[PDB]
């Protein structure tokens, strides 16, 4: 499945 | 002046945190990275002792620079017309231990033993230096690749450390724990180690366990991957979904799973060389 970054800030 | 002390290289990343590039500095040819933010994007203002107006960012960054630690130092930094310029360690060589997780998978709980370990005692190290870091995730994590030691960086969505509630959150809301999501209220350090269950999970698993608003407030934990009983009691401990259920730092270097640790140099020579 896909793993992904998630932006903060 | 900035531009006659440092060579700048190529850009490293960009993104809420601003723009940093690759730096070397003239003075010693000592690696740095170069960090600018945008005036017009800075959230919060801090005060230095001086009284000059600085971003939040480098109030938190002074405070957690003194000596040795786990945390990416800041070495300088510069006010131009509409941005700062901030100037960081930079070791070398490096991954983000997002991209070393994606790269290995799951990692071996030996190895995420002594991770975490270090991620524990450079959070540690924040809170007694008074700094909430708020943001910790595997993508604001460097791995100093032939010295084994990790290091914690993008304080931007930081904090002064109280013992009063939170009612602003700007970090990453998958590692956001579930008072924040239903009441929009959290206390520091509660939620500091809710986000270090996500991290640990992350670590054993392979990648993080919720991905959605229901599963954060859930309560249910699935491990996707082997791991062990001890491991799943500790991550459940920090996963607990009444803040004052969580364990304290304290109690999660106590814990069983997290004895007979590596040595930062044993971790690179038996996982990283
Ligand atoms: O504070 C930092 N934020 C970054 C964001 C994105 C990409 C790189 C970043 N490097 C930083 C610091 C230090 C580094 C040392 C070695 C490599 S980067």
């Amino acid at each position: 499945r896909k793993r992904r970054r998630h932006p903060s800030g | 002046p900035l531009e006659s002390q440092y060579q700048v290289g190529p850009l490293l990343g960009s993104g809420g945190f601003g723009s940093v590039y690759s730096g070397i500095r003239v003075s010693d040819n000592l690696p740095v990275a170069i960090k600018h933010v945008e005036k017009d994007r800075i959230s919060d203002w801090g005060e230095l002792p001086n009284g000059t107006r600085v971003p939040m960012e480098v109030v938190l960054l002074k405070k957690v620079s003194s000596g040795f630690s786990g945390v990416i130092r800041l070495l300088d930094w510069f006010e131009r017309p509409d941005s700062f310029v901030l100037i960081l360690e930079r070791p070398e060589p490096v991954q983000d231990l997002f991209d070393f997780i994606t790269e290995r998978g799951a990692l071996q709980e030996e190895l995420a033993r002594s991770f975490f370990w270090q991620v524990l005692e450079a959070v540690r190290h924040c809170h007694n230096c008074g700094v909430l870091h708020r943001d910790i995730k595997d993508e604001n994590i460097l791995i100093d690749l032939n010295r084994g030691e990790l290091k914690l960086i993008d304080f931007g969505s930081g904090a002064l450390l109280k013992d009063t509630v939170y009612t602003d959150f700007d970090g990453t809301r998958v590692y956001s724990p579930p008072e924040w999501i239903r009441y929009h209220r959290y206390h520091g350090r509660s939620a500091a180690v809710w986000s270090l269950g996500i991290l640990l999970y992350d670590m054993v698993c392979g990648d993080i366990p919720f991905e959605h608003d229901e599963e954060i407030i859930g309560g249910q934990v699935f491990f996707r991957q082997r791991v062990s009983s001890e491991c799943q009691h500790l991550i459940r401990w920090c996963l607990a979904l009444r803040p004052s259920d969580r364990p304290t730092f304290e109690e999660i270097q106590n814990h069983p799973w997290m004895q007979d640790v590596l040595l930062p140099q044993e971790t690179a020579e038996i996982h990283l060389h």
